[PDB]
């Protein structure tokens, strides 16, 4: 019984700490996320993933 | 040991009312959050990064109709 | 133990509201950085280097439709 | 989950 009580305030002092960087990072990417920035991460998000090329010539790869 | 069996059961109600308390708490702030932080642009980018992780490419004009594995 | 853990509760919530202010001064003032380096060229580079990062690549007139991998 | 991907460009991937 008195555990319980202890955990009670532990999950919501947990959810309150992630509530208040939830609402930062929602104020961050206000300013953060356009489209410039997101054009980049679209780019970015690619460079790791394996690849193959089909095509008739190099510059052909890039000019999509 | 059927006494103490009932004392365990009167002890497991609670415990199990704390958790479903503590998680609707939880849940219910989760929810308020997200009213701001899933705009359409974080969702965007939530899209790239999932579609892309571990994801190969085939990508190119004469891609061959053919393929094994 | 409850005593201990309610302190423990007061210092981590503190602790997670510096790192949200740490992380929005970072966020806000790369924001604004990219305002300048974000150019087309910029961008055109990166997706130069992004696509040929580790692309294998077939090209020429005769490509054969027919493959096996 | 494990994915492939077939089509003329990169940009492609994410549209739907």
């Amino acid at each position: 019984e008195i555990e319980d009580a202890a955990f009670l305030a532990r999950e919501k002092a947990k959810a309150d700490a992630e509530c208040y960087t939830a609402m930062k990072i929602a104020e961050a990417n206000k300013l953060k996320l356009t489209p410039e920035y997101l054009q980049l991460m679209k780019y970015k998000a690619i460079a790791s993933n394996s690849k193959i090329y089909f095509g008739k010539d190099i510059p052909n790869m890039f000019m999509d | 040991e059927k006494r103490i069996s009932e004392i365990e059961d009167a002890a497991f109600l609670a415990r199990e009312k704390a958790k479903a308390d503590a998680e609707y708490y939880a849940a219910h702030k989760y929810a308020t959050s997200n009213k701001h932080k899933l705009t359409p642009e974080y969702l965007e980018l939530k899209k790239y990064q999932a579609i892309a992780s571990n994801s190969k490419i085939y990508f190119g004009s004469n891609i061959p109709n053919m393929f094994v594995d």
